[PDB]
């Protein structure tokens, strides 16, 4: 489900769009097989 | 350093998806370095028994 | 309307206006949030226990 108002939706997009590094290992070298996170890329 | 890593278990390096060698370092402890040096045993190993 | 089989596409005039708003408001490129490793390193120092 998503937020009720488009402006609050935009604010949540600005605040809570994780970096692509969160879908990779701590060495920032290889990707992960599964990642439900919607990173910026 | 290993105690710091242990107290940082949730976060990297011991957390997340560590590299296999980083995971190995995180798990295994370090032995005492002094006890690993023994001149008599080393010389006996080098010298043939005969 | 059915224009693009892939990517962000609008199927109605209202959705066309909404997509224009998304494009003009620079919402298709989100800001860059901190790296996982760097943020973990910084936060671990930041939330440090008192003299421990």
């Amino acid at each position: 489900t998503y937020l009720n108002d488009p402006v609050s939706q935009a604010v949540f997009n600005i605040l809570g769009t994780p970096d692509y590094s969160f879908c990779m290992d701590n060495e920032q070298k290889n990707w992960l097989p599964n990642c439900n996170l919607m990173y910026q890329n | 350093q290993r105690d710091l890593y242990l107290s940082q278990s949730k976060s990297p390096p011991c957390g997340g998806n560590p590299t296999p060698e980083m995971n190995t370092f995180c798990r295994t402890a370090i032995p005492d370095f002094i006890s690993t040096v023994n001149f008599v045993k080393k010389q006996n190993d080098d010298t043939p028994k005969d | 309307q059915s224009g693009q089989d892939s990517g962000l596409t609008a199927k109605s005039q209202a959705q066309q206006a909404l997509n224009f708003i998304r494009y003009a408001s620079a919402q298709v490129t989100p800001p860059s949030l901190p790296k996982l490793s760097a943020y973990s390193e910084l936060w671990n120092q930041a939330t440090a226990k008192p003299n421990s």
